[PDB]
Parts: C-alpha cells; structure tokens; sequence
C-alpha cells in the first residue's frame, strides 16, 4: 500500500536518541511517529527485524508452554496448587519479559519519549524474568528447609526491585552504560551463587551433583556470562562493521540467548519437580 | 488525494510577537507532517518534520504541535528574518500534498 | 555538506520537451529517494513524484504521469526529470528535493525556471 512508506537509512543520519550501536552501519528505520507504521514495519527488513521476531515468537512459545503447564493433571504434583503458582510466576515473568522486549523493539523508532517509556519496560522485563525464574528453583532446592528458602526470596526481591528502580534512570539508557546495564543484570542473575553455596554446604557435594543441579547451574552461569559478554562487547559487529546489520548482531544473539536460557532453566526446575514427585513431599531425612 | 488547508492566508505582525499558523488535513496523516519556510526567490527550507521535531539549525522559537488532522506552527518572539511564505506538507500518503501557504510579513 | 545543484533556466516553445538536471553531491546517492516539486508563479508547491536511485522505481502523481519522466545516471549521481509537450501552464520553478527515510525534504535544489513562451 502507498500509505506510511519509508526506506532504511544509514546510521550517521539517525537522530541522537536513535543512535545506539555504531557498528550497525545501514538498514535503520527512520523516526516514524505512527504506531501504524511501527507495527507495520514488523514485516519489513531492517536492523530490528531479528530482535522483534525472536521475542515475538518466544513470547507465544512461552505463552503456549505456560497454558499447557496449568492444565497438567493434578496427579503429577505433590502440592498441585502451590506448585502451579511457582511455575506460574516463572512463566509470568518470562512472558512479560518477552512482551515488553518485542513491543519496545517495534515501537522504538516512534518518538524520543515513546522510546524512553518502552526502554524502561524492556529493562524492567529482564529483572522480572530473573526474579520469577528464582521462585520455582528456591521452592524445590530448599523444600525441606523452608526458613532459608523464604530468606533468599526476600533477597532476590529486594535486588530485583533495586534493578527495576535503577533502570528507570535516563543515564542507564545511554550507550555509554552498555557495560553497566550488562553488569547490573549479570550480577542480579549471578546472585544465585549465594543459595547455590548454601544448597551444596547443607545437602552435600554428592547430592547436588547426583541430582544434576551442579551441572545445570554451570550451564546457566555460562549463558549469563556469554550473553552479557556478547551484549556488552558488541560481538561480532565490532569485527565486521556493516556486515552484520540485519543478521547475527550482538543484540539479536542476546535475544536468542534469552529464550534459549529461559527454556533450559524451565527444563532444570521441570526435572526438580519430577524428582520431588518420586520421593514424595515428606521430610524423612 | 489529501487536501491540506492552510490558515491564515496571510498575516502581518510586529517584531517580538507570537503567531500561530494552523493546517488541516482532509484525513488522518498520522503525524507525518512537515513545515517549510520560503524566502522570496529562494528554495524552501525545512523547519519542522514529523509534526513536532525541529530540524537542525532551526531556532527554538519555532514549535510544532498537533495530531490526526489538525496541526500548528507557533513562532514565539518574531524576528525580522522570519518574514516569508510558510508551507505545511503531508507525507503520509501519495500524492504528497502541500498547504496553500501563509504569507508572514514582519513590520 | 549535502548539495543538490540544478540546471539553468529554460525558455521553450509550446509542444517542446525540457530536461532538468539535478547533480546530487556530499552523500551516497542511492541511500535516499529523490523527489521533484513544481512551483507555479505566485502559487503553492506541487508534488510531481518520487524516484528511487537504487531500485529505479518511481511513483508519479496522477496529474503529471503523462507529463514527467524520471531518469538517472548512478555513475554521475545525477537525477533527471524530463517534461514532455509543454504548455503555458507548465511555466513553473521545478525543484529536486531529497528524502531522509520518510518523504520530508531537508535538502532542496536551487530550482530550475522553465518558461514556456511562443515568441
Ligand atoms: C499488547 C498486546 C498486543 C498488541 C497488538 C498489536 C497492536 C497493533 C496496532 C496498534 C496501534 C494501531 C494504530 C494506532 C493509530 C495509528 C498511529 C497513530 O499514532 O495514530 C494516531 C492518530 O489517530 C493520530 O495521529
Ligand atoms: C505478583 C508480582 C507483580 C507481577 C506483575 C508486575 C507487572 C509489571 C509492573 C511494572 C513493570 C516495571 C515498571 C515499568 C515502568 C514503565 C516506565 C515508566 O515509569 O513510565 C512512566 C513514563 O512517564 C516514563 O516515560
Ligand atoms: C567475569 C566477566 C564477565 C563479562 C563481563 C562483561 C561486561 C563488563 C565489561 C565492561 C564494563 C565497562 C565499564 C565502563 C564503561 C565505559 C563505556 C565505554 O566507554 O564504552 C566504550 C565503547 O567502545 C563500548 O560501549
Ligand atoms: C560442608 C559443611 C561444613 C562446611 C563449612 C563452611 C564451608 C567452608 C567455608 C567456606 C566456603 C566458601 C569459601 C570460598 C569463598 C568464595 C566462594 C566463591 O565464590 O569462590 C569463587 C571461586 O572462583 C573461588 O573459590
Ligand atoms: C573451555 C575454555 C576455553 C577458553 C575460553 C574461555 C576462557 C578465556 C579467558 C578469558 C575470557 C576473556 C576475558 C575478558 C572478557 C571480556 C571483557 C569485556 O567484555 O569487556 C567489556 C568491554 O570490552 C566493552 O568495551
Ligand atoms: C532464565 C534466565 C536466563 C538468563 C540468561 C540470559 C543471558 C544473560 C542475561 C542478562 C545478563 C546481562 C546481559 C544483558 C543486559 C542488558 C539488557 C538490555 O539493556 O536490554
Ligand atoms: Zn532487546
């Protein structure tokens, strides 16, 4: 249609609020103050296409996974109501994170003020994915140790809310704070080292390794490090400027890594409930 | 076609005064509006694009506002160089249409 | 600095055909679209059409479809607008303007005056 027509522009002609990654030389959407043109742009080829679909698709994948999990027969749970509530909080944080991300990446080029509002929601979503993911994990690890379980939930909440309050700062969105952003979220996620150490110094090195928790927590740590390292350093567009504009740039890979990370985190706590279901809800040991 | 209507057809205002030129569209143009100034015998020069964004070099005296079909260009503290013909343009749909023009005359 | 330099004034007979030159410089020619605007004496601006130096595609205003033709020389970075079978109504200042993603014009050629006279 001949309505709301636009062409991709090079980086140097973008306004300062749109300039973010200088290694993405061309394929930029121009400032378009129309949500009609913004949502319509989803079907077009530009820097944001990959960022958008990885989290638009990821959002509906987790929406389906979330619904399918709530309709699981209550036979397969020890406490089906509270066990569905902890899984629900993870899926909730996972859906909100992806929703805010694909929405931000879509409306990004609307206004300087629209991008300021949705960028704050984009950062807030990440913190919600991290807090929500801890909920089922602490519930299963510290099952017959309720007192420490609830303490760690207060800790991650206070750190998660501090992350949300810091992401509402204007200087946080500036490209000079790319590493600060990666560090704030990386530290929040890596704070799981505290309950992990408690788990291994209470249940032992044998029980933590036999159940797979150690090997699984190492893979998660790797995804956090590799995802932050890529995002902060801008690899590989730093090495091939102008060659990774539409595909495989650091932000797009980090997006892929979020849905991949959230899926393997679900697989971990999914095996933690399967294991608890076999042993029962009792406290014999 | 999208008929762009410009009002007033002309106006004369003293230096230091605030003036408002309005512009209407025969249908929604989704903020894809631009304002241009034109000095006699010279090429037009963009002032405001995307309804409210000020172009580089243009002073803060110029202020773009509006939404949907009704738009405005307010000039605070008129200066002797602000004389000329003002034009609004929609770039939402083809054919891109311009307003008839407003003749601003400083005295 | 971006610079759109247009061809000099023309004085043509009725029925003839003019060709306006638009030398673009100071940027990568194919990155942006080029538009053509007509300004009748003491009148408002009128959009003739847009042209894409990269694809070749050009969208004309229905009013001028049978009157104007947009052509290009990518090598010299020069846009052309050819007006066919001129009439007294075609006596106007013809500008070339560059787009910046969306069709708002930050860059304008100095304009070419085409005068249709019969003496
Ligand atoms: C969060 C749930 C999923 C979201 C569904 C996707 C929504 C698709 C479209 C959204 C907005 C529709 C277009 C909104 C209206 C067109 C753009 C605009 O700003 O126009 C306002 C005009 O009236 C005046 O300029
Ligand atoms: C059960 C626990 C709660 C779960 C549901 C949480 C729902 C999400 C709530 C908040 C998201 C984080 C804050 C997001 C805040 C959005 C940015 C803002 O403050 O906008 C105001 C504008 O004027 C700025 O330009
Ligand atoms: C155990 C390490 C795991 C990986 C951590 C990676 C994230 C931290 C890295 C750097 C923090 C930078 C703090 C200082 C921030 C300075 C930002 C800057 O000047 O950036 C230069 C540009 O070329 C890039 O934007
Ligand atoms: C098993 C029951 C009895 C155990 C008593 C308490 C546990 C032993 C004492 C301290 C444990 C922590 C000591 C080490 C403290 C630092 C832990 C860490 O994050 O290490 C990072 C690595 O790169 C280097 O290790
Ligand atoms: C199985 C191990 C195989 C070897 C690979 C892993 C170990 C390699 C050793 C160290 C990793 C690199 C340490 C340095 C980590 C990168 C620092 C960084 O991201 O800085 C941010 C700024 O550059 C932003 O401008
Ligand atoms: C279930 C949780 C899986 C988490 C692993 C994902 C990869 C690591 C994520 C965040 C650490 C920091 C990297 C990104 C920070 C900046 C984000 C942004 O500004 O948009
Ligand atoms: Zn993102």
């Amino acid at each position: 249609e001949f309505e709301g027509r636009w062409r991709v522009i090079p980086h140097d002609v973008l306004p300062d609020w749109l300039k973010d990654n200088d290694f993405l030389l061309h394929g930029h959407r121009p400032p378009m103050p129309s949500f009609r043109a913004c949502f319509k742009s989803i079907f077009r080829i530009h820097t944001e296409t990959g960022n958008i679909w990885t989290h638009l698709l990821g959002c509906v994948f987790f929406l389906c996974l979330g619904i399918f999990y709530m309709f699981r027969p209550n036979i397969s749970f020890v406490a089906p109501l509270q066990e569905k509530v902890v899984f629900g909080l993870f899926f909730l944080g996972a859906i909100l994170c992806l929703s805010f991300s694909w929405l931000f990446h879509t409306v990004y080029c609307h206004s300087e003020g629209v991008s300021r509002l949705f960028s704050k929601l984009d950062y807030s979503g990440i913190a919600l994915l991290i807090m929500g993911s801890f909920v089922p994990w602490l519930y299963y690890s510290f099952y017959c140790n309720p007192q420490p379980c609830f303490i760690y939930l207060i800790v991650i909440c206070v750190l998660g809310i501090a992350a949300i309050i810091v992401s509402q700062w204007d200087m946080f969105a500036t490209p000079q704070y790319r590493g600060v952003r990666a560090g704030v979220f990386l530290g929040l996620g890596l704070s799981g080292i505290i309950p992990t150490l408690h788990y291994v110094i209470s249940e032992g090195f044998l029980k933590a390794a036999t159940i797979g928790q150690i090997g699984w927590l190492m893979l998660m740590a790797s995804l956090y490090i590799t995802g932050a390292a890529l995002y902060a350093a801008r690899i590989p567009e730093r090495f091939f400027p102008g060659k990774c504009d539409i595909w495989f740039h650091s932000h797009q890979l980090f997006h892929i890594f979020v849905v991949a990370g959230a899926f393997v985190h679900f697989h971990g706590v999914s095996n933690l409930q399967e294991f608890r279901f076999m042993i029962g809800g009792g406290c014999s040991e | 076609d999208i008929q762009m209507t410009q009002s007033p057809a002309s106006l004369s205002a003293s230096v230091g005064e605030t003036v408002t030129i309005t512009c209407r569209a025969s249908g929604n143009i989704h903020n894809f509006l631009a304002w241009y100034q034109q000095k006699q015998g010279k090429s037009p020069q963009v002032l405001v694009y995307n309804a409210k964004t000020l172009a580089d070099g243009v002073p803060s005296r110029f202020s773009g506002s509006g939404s949907g079909t009704q738009y405005s260009l307010k000039i605070n503290s008129l200066q002797p160089e602000d004389f000329g013909s003002y034009y609004c343009q929609q770039f939402w749909s083809t054919p891109y249409t311009f307003g008839g023009g407003t003749k601003l005359e400083i005295n | 600095e971006v610079l759109l330099q247009q061809s000099g004034p023309e004085l043509v007979k009725p029925g003839a055909s003019v060709r306006i030159t638009c030398k673009a410089s100071g940027y990568t020619f194919t990155d942006f679209n080029m538009d053509w605007v007509k300004q009748s004496p003491g009148k408002s601006l009128e959009w003739i059409g847009d042209f894409n130096p990269n694809s070749g595609g050009s969208i004309y205003n229905q009013k001028f479809k049978d009157k104007a033709t947009f052509t290009v020389d990518k090598s010299s970075s020069t846009a052309y607008m050819e007006l066919r079978s001129l009439t007294f109504e075609d006596t106007a200042v013809y500008y070339c303007a560059r787009e910046t993603g969306t069709a708002w014009f930050a860059y304008w050629g100095q304009g070419t005056l085409v005068t249709v006279s019969a003496a």
